[PDB]
C-alpha cells in the first residue's frame, strides 16, 4: 500500500482543465524529480530529436533572473558600503548567496560520510566470506552466521550508491546555480556600474579591460563556487580516509601517503611543461597558420607565377619540423604523465603492502587489501584536486 | 536610428528623406534592413555620422 | 500419456487450492507461450509488412524499460532453466514450459520494439502475453509457496523460488508498462474517439471513456 | 521548421582510422588490453596472495609474492607508456602529417572559382583549428575512450569471472546505458554550443555600450540598455542552465547503473556464497572492481561526447 501511494504521488502528472518558450520544469517537479534531476528528461529528448534552437530551452527557473539577483546582492553590496569602514564584496556576495552554499556544505559532508562507507561495507562483506566459510568447513556450535547478512550488505551497498548519488548530486545542483547565481548578479552589477562609471575613470580603464571584468573575472568567481566546498571537503575527505586506513592497515598507510604526497610536486612540474608545451605548440600552429594566410590571400598571384610548389614546401618545413617535432615532445610527456597515472595508484598500494608485510606480523588477508585499494583510489582525489582548488581561490582573490 | 523609440512610418520615412539618407541607404543591399557590419566598419564616416543625426532626429 | 513426474499430477487444482505445478507449467505458462508464438509472430510479420518505416512515435524511458525488462525476465527464465534439478529435468511439463517461454520472450522482445513503432495502441498479443505470464508466474509463486508453508520443502530450491518471485515482480512490471504508459509524439474540429487509441486493456474495462466522464463532470 | 539529429558518420571515424596506419591503431588497442589485462592480474594475484596470507596464519614468502605483484604493475605501467607513445607518434602524428598534406594539395589545386565562392576565413579556421584539434584534441580523447572501454570491457569481464550470471545483470543495465549515453551525446552537444553561441552576445554589447556609454546616458536610454544586457545574461543562463543540469541527469542515471551493478555483483556474489563455492578473494575483487565502475562509465559517456565534438574537425 505505502508503495503504491509513493508511486501515486512520485509518477502522475497532476491534470488540468480547460510562440513564448515555456516555463522551466525545475518549477514543476517535485522532491523526487529534483532530487533525480528527472525534469530534464524532456529537453533531453527534445535535443536527442532536433537540433535544440534558443527557443527550445525552457526559461529560466523563479529565482534566476538577473534583475532580481541584480537587485538582490545591490541591497546587500550597498549596505556593505554604508556599513562598514573597509567594505568587502566577498562577504557582499556570502550574505547574498552562501544559503545555497552551505545547504550544498551539507550535501557534500553527506557525500564524503557516504563514499568512505562504501569501503567499510566492502571490508565488512570480505571478512563475513571469510567467517562464513571459516565456519561451513568446519560443519563439513550455536549461533552460527547467517547468510542474510551477505544480502543485507548488499543492499546496504546499494543504499549507500543510491542515497550517496542523490546527495552528491544536490550538492552538485546548489554550487552551480550559486556559481550561475553569481555570475549572473555580479554581471548585472558591473553593466549597471559602468552606465554610472565617469568618463575620465572609464578611460583610465581600458575598454578591454572592463569587459574582461565581465568576461573572465566573473568566470573565475563562478568557477570557484564549484570548487570552494572543497575547501574543507578535501581536509575532511582526506581526513576519514587517512582514519579508515589506518583502522585498516596500521601506520603502513603513512607509505602510500607520502608517496601520494610525494607525487603531487612531480604531478605539477610536469603540469607546468605540459601546458608550457601546448603552449609552444599554439605558437608554432600560429606561425603555419600565418604561412597559410598570406598563401590563401596572396592564391592568384602565386597561382598565376606557379610559386605554390616552392610556398608549398614553405608551409611543409614549417609543419614538419617545427610543429610536428613540438608535438612528438607533447606526445612523449603526454605517455610520461600517463604512465605516471597509471602506476601511482598502483605503486602508493604495492609500497604501503610491503612496509605493512615487513612490519606487522598481521596477516595480510583480503579484507585488508581490498578496502586498501579502494581507500587509496578515494584518497587519490583530494591530494590530487588541493592544488587546483587553492590555484582557483587565488584566482578568485 | 530608431534606437529603442516605437517605429512610426511616417516620421520614419521623413526622417530617413530630412537626414538626406535616402541615397545612401538604396545602397545598402537590404537598405534600412541591413546589418551594419561589426565594429561598424560597414559603412563611411559621413554615413555614419549622418545616420547618428538620423537617430538624434527620430528620437 | 502423462508427461509429468509429480505425484501432485495435471489436476487442475491441488489439494489445496492452488493449480498444481504440473497445469502451472504445463498449460497456463505453456499455452501462455504458445499463445504469444502463434499470435505474436502474425502480428509481427503484419507489423513488419505494413509500413516500411514508423509513425514516429518518440523512445522513451517507457520503451527502454520494457526492453530492459523483457531482457531482464529472460534473465530470469535463464536462470531458471539451469536451477533445473535432474529430477525436475525428467519432468516435461517443466522443461517443455522453460524452453517454450523463451521462444516466446525472443518473440515478444522482437515484438515490442517493432510495435513501439508501428502501432498506436499498446499491442493486444503483448498485454494478453504479459498478463498470462504475470498470472501463470504469480501462481506457481503461490503453488511453491503453499509447498513450503505444508510440505516443509520448496520444490525448486529457494533460489528457484527467488527467481519465480522475481518473474512475478518483472512480468508484473511490464504488464504495467505495456498498459499504462501513453506513447508520446514528437512534432476547431472534435477529437478522434479513444476507443480506436485504447490497448485491449482499456477496451475490456472501458476507462477509454474516462476523459468524457470528466468533461461531463466538468462543464455541461 | 526544424532540423532533425542525424546518425554518426562512421565513414569519417574509419578515414580518420585510414590516416593513423590502422596496423598502428590495431596495436595501440592491443597495448590498452595488456594494460589493462595486467592490471586485472595484478589484482588477481594480489587476490591469490591475500588468500595465502589468510589461510597461513602470517605472510609467508613475502617476497616472491610481493616481487610478481610489481612486477605485473610495472607491465601494465610500461603496457600504458607503450600505449601512448604508439598512439602519439605512430597514430596521432602520422595522422595529422598526412591529412595537412593531403588537404594543402587539394587546396592548391582547386580553381580559383573555390576562393571566389567560400570566404577565405572559413578557409583559414580549417587550416588553423581543424588541423588544431586532430594535431592533439582527438588523439587524446580517443585514447581516453578506448582506455576507459577497455577498463568496462575488463572489469564486466572480472566480475563475471567471479559470478558469470552478472552477465544477465549487465545486459539490462547495456540497454539503459546505451539509452542515456544516446540522449546525452546528442543534448549535450547541442546544449554546449547553445552556452557559447550565447555566451558573447553579453561581452559583445558590454564593449558596444562602453563604446556608446556617453550617448546611452544622453538619451537615457540607460533603463533600456540595462534592460538588453540582462536579457542577454538570461538568455545565456537559459542555455547553461540545461547544460550543466545535463551533466547532472547524466551522472545520475550512471551512478543508478553503477550502483545496480555493486548490487548484482554482490548478491550474485552472497549466492555462490550460499552456493558453498565462494572465497573471500574473490568478492573482494569483483566487488572492488564493481565499485570502481561507476566513474569509468562516467568517463566513457563524456569521451564519447569529446570524440564526436573533435570528429567533426576531421569531417571539415
Ligand atoms: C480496496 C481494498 C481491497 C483492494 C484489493 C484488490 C486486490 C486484492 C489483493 C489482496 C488479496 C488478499 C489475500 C489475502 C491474503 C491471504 C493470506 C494467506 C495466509 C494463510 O492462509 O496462512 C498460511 C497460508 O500458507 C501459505 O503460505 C499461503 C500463501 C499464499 C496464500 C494464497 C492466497 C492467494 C490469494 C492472495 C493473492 C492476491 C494477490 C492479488 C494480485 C497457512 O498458515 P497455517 O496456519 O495453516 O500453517 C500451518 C502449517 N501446518
Ligand atoms: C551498464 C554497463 C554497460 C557496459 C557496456 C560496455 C561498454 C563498452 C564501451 C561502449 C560504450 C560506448 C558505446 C558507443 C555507443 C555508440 O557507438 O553510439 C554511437 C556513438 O558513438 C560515438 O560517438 C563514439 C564511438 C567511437 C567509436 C570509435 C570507432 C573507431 C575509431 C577509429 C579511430 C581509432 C584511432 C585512434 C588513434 C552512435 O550510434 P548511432 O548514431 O548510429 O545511433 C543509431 C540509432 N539510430
Ligand atoms: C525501499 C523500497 C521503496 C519502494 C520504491 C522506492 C522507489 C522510489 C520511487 C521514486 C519515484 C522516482 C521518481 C521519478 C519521478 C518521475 O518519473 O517523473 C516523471 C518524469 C517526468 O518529469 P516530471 O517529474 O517533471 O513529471 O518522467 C520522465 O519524463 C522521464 C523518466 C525518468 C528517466 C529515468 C528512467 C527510469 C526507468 C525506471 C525503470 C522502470 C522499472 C520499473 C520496474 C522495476
Ligand atoms: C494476478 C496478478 C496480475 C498482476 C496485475 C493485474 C492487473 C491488470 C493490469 C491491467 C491494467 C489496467 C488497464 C487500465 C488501462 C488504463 O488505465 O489506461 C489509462 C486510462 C486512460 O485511457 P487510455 O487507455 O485510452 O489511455 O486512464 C484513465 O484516464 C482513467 C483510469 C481508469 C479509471 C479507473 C480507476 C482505477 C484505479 C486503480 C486503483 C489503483 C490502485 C493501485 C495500487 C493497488
Amino acid at each position: 500500500t505505502c508503495a503504491s501511494i509513493l508511486l501515486l504521488e512520485a509518477l502522475p502528472k497532476k491534470p488540468l482543465m480547460p510562440t513564448r518558450r515555456k516555463p522551466n520544469p525545475y518549477d514543476s517537479a517535485n522532491i523526487f524529480s529534483r532530487i533525480t534531476f528527472s525534469w530534464m528528461s524532456g529537453l533531453m529528448k527534445t535535443g536527442y530529436e532536433k537540433y535544440l534552437v534558443e527557443a527550445d530551452l525552457y526559461k529560466l527557473p523563479r529565482n534566476f533572473s538577473s534583475e532580481e539577483l541584480s537587485q538582490k546582492l545591490e541591497k546587500n553590496w550597498e549596505n556593505e558600503l554604508k556599513q562598514k569602514s573597509n567594505p568587502s564584496l566577498s562577504w557582499a556576495i556570502c550574505r547574498t548567496f552562501g544559503s545555497k552554499m552551505l545547504l550544498a556544505a551539507f550535501f557534500k559532508a553527506i557525500h564524503d560520510v557516504l563514499a568512505f562507507t562504501q569501503p567499510q561495507l566492502l571490508r565488512i562483506l570480505i571478512k563475513f566470506v571469510t567467517d562464513y566459510n571459516s565456519e561451513r568447513q568446519d560443519d563439513h556450535h550455536p549461533q552460527k552466521l547467517p547468510i542474510v547478512r551477505g544480502f543485507l550488505i548488499a543492499f546496504a551497498m546499494f543504499l549507500v550508491g543510491f542515497t550517496q548519488t542523490s546527495v552528491l548530486h544536490q550538492y552538485f545542483l546548489n554550487v552551480f546555480n550559486t556559481g550561475m547565481y553569481i555570475k549572473s548578479a555580479l554581471t548585472a552589477l558591473i553593466y549597471q556600474k559602468s552606465l554610472v562609471l565617469s568618463n575620465e575613470a572609464s578611460g583610465l580603464s581600458s575598454t578591454g579591460d572592463i569587459v574582461n571584468l565581465m568576461s573572465v573575472d566573473v568566470q573565475k568567481l563562478q568557477d570557484l563556487t564549484q570548487w570552494l566546498n572543497l575547501i574543507w571537503s578535501g581536509p575532511f575527505q582526506i581526513i576519514i580516509c587517512l582514519y579508515s586506513l589506518y583502522k585498516l592497515l596500521g601506520n603502513s598507510m603513512w607509505v602510500g601517503v607520502i608517496i601520494l604526497v610525494i607525487m603531487m610536486p612531480l604531478n605539477s612540474f610536469l603540469m607546468r611543461i605540459q601546458k608550457k608545451l601546448q603552449k609552444s605548440q599554439m605558437k608554432y600552429k600560429d606561425e603555419r597558420t600565418r604561412v597559410i594566410s598570406e598563401i590563401l590571400n596572396n592564391i592568384k598571384s602565386l597561382k598565376l607565377y606557379a610559386w605554390e610548389k616552392p610556398y608549398r614546401e614553405k608551409l611543409e618545413e614549417v609543419r614538419n619540423n617545427k610543429e610536428l617535432k613540438n608535438l612528438t615532445k607533447l606526445g612523449c610527456y603526454m605517455a610520461v604523465t600517463s604512465f605516471q597515472f597509471n602506476i601511482v595508484p598502483f605503486l602508493v598500494s604495492c609500497c604501503t603492502f610491503a612496509v605493512f608485510v615487513y612490519t606487522e606480523d598481521r596477516a595480510l588477508t583480503t579484507d585488508l587489501v581490498f578496502p586498501a585499494l579502494t581507500l587509496f583510489n578515494l584518497l587519490s582525489f583530494p591530494l590530487m584536486i588541493i592544488p587546483m582548488v587553492l590555484n582557483s581561490f587565488i584566482e578568485a582573490s | 536610428i530608431l534606437f529603442g523609440h516605437r517605429y512610426d512610418a511616417e516620421f520614419y520615412e521623413k526622417t530617413i528623406k530630412a537626414c538626406a539618407l535616402t541615397i545612401d541607404l538604396a545602397i545598402l543591399m537590404d537598405g534600412d534592413k541591413t546589418l551594419v557590419g561589426e565594429k561598424g566598419i560597414s559603412l563611411s564616416g559621413g554615413q555614419k555620422a549622418r545616420l547618428s543625426l538620423a537617430r538624434a532626429v527620430y528620437a | 500419456c502423462k508427461l509429468c513426474r509429480s505425484p501432485e499430477g495435471f489436476g487442475p487444482i491441488s489439494f489445496y487450492g492452488d493449480f498444481t505445478q504440473c497445469f502451472i507449467d504445463g498449460v497456463i505458462l505453456n499455452l501462455s507461450a504458445i499463445f504469444m508464438i502463434t499470435f505474436g509472430i502474425r502480428d509481427l510479420v503484419n507489423l513488419c509488412k505494413k509500413k516500411h518505416s514508423g509513425i514516429k512515435y518518440r523512445r522513451n524511458w517507457i520503451i527502454v524499460s520494457r526492453m530492459a525488462l523483457v531482457l531482464l525476465e529472460i534473465a530470469f527464465v535463464s536462470l531458471a532453466s539451469l536451477n533445473i534439478s535432474k529430477e525436475e529435468a525428467e519432468n516435461f511439463t517443466i522443461v517443455s514450459q522453460y524452453a517454450s517461454t523463451m521462444l516466446s520472450l525472443f518473440v515478444a522482445l522482437a515484438l515490442h520494439w517493432i510495435e513501439y513503432d508501428r502501432s498506436v495502441v499498446a499491442n493486444t498479443v503483448l498485454l494478453f502475453y504479459w498478463l498470462f505470464e504475470t498470472f501463470g508466474n504469480f501462481a506457481k509463486l503461490i503453488n511453491i509457496l503453499i509447498r513450503h508453508t505444508y510440505e516443509g520443502i520448496w520444490y525448486s530450491g529457494q533460489t528457484g523460488f527467488i527467481l519465480t518471485l522475481f518473474q512475478v515482480i518483472t512480468c508484473a512490471s511490464i504488464l504495467l508498462l505495456e498498459a499504462l504508459p501513453k506513447k508520446p509524439l514528437m512534432p476547431t474540429r472534435r477529437k478522434p474517439n479513444p476507443y480506436d487509441s485504447a490497448n485491449i486493456f482499456s477496451r475490456i474495462t472501458f476507462s477509454w471513456m474516462s476523459g468524457l466522464m470528466k468533461t461531463g463532470y466538468e462543464k455541461y | 521548421e526544424h532540423r532533425e539529429q542525424g546518425k554518426v558518420k562512421w565513414n569519417i571515424y574509419l578515414e580518420y582510422a585510414k590516416a593513423c596506419n590502422p596496423k598502428s591503431v590495431c596495436v595501440f588497442i592491443l597495448f590498452i588490453v595488456i594494460s589493462m589485462f595486467l592490471s586485472v592480474m595484478g589484482n588477481v594475484w594480489l587476490k591469490h596472495w591475500s588468500e595465502v596470507n589468510s589461510r597461513y596464519g602470517s605472510n609467508p614468502n613475502a617476497a616472491r609474492y610481493l616481487a610478481i605483484y610489481f612486477a605485473l604493475g610495472i607491465g601494465s605501467a610500461l603496457a600504458t607508456l607503450i600505449q601512448t607513445i604508439v598512439l602519439w607518434v605512430f597514430c596521432t602524428i602520422h595522422a595529422s602529417k598526412y591529412l595537412h598534406n593531403l588537404m594543402t594539395n587539394s587546396v592548391l589545386r582547386a580553381p580559383m572559382t573555390f576562393f571566389e565562392t567560400t570566404p577565405i576565413g572559413r578557409i583559414l579556421n580549417r587550416f588553423s583549428n581543424d588541423i588544431y584539434k586532430v594535431d592533439a584534441l582527438l588523439g587524446r580523447t580517443f585514447s581516453q575512450f578506448f582506455v576507459n572501454a577497455v577498463k568496462v570491457t575488463f572489469t564486466i569481464t572480472v566480475i563475471c569471472a567471479t559470478t558469470w550470471q552478472f552477465i544477465f545483470i549487465i545486459i539490462p543495465l547495456s540497454v539503459f546505458y546505451i539509452y542515456y549515453q544516446q540522449y546525452y551525446l546528442r543534448t549535450s552537444r547541442e546544449l554546449r554550443r547553445l552556452d557559447s553561441i550565447t555566451r558573447s552576445p553579453i561581452y559583445s554589447h558590454f564593449q558596444e555600450t562602453l563604446g556608446g556609454l556617453a550617448t546611452v546616458r544622453g538619451y537615457s536610454q540607460q533603463k533600456r540598455f540595462s534592460h538588453i544586457n540582462q536579457c542577454r545574461i538570461d538568455n545565456n543562463m537559459s542555455a547553461f542552465y540545461p547544460s550543466i543540469n545535463a551533466n547532472r541527469w547524466l551522472a545520475y542515471r550512471l551512478e543508478l547503473i553503477g550502483s545496480i551493478i555493486i548490487l548484482g555483483a554482490a548478491t550474485l556474489s552472497v549466492f555462490r556464497l550460499k552456493q558453498g563455492t565462494l572465497t573471500a578473494g574473490m568478492v573482494g575483487l569483483s566487488l572492488s572492481y564493481a565499485l570502481q565502475i561507476t566513474q569509468t562509465l562516467n568517463w566513457i559517456v563524456r569521451m564519447t561526447v569529446e570524440v564526436e565534438t573533435n570528429i567533426v574537425s576531421v569531417e571539415r
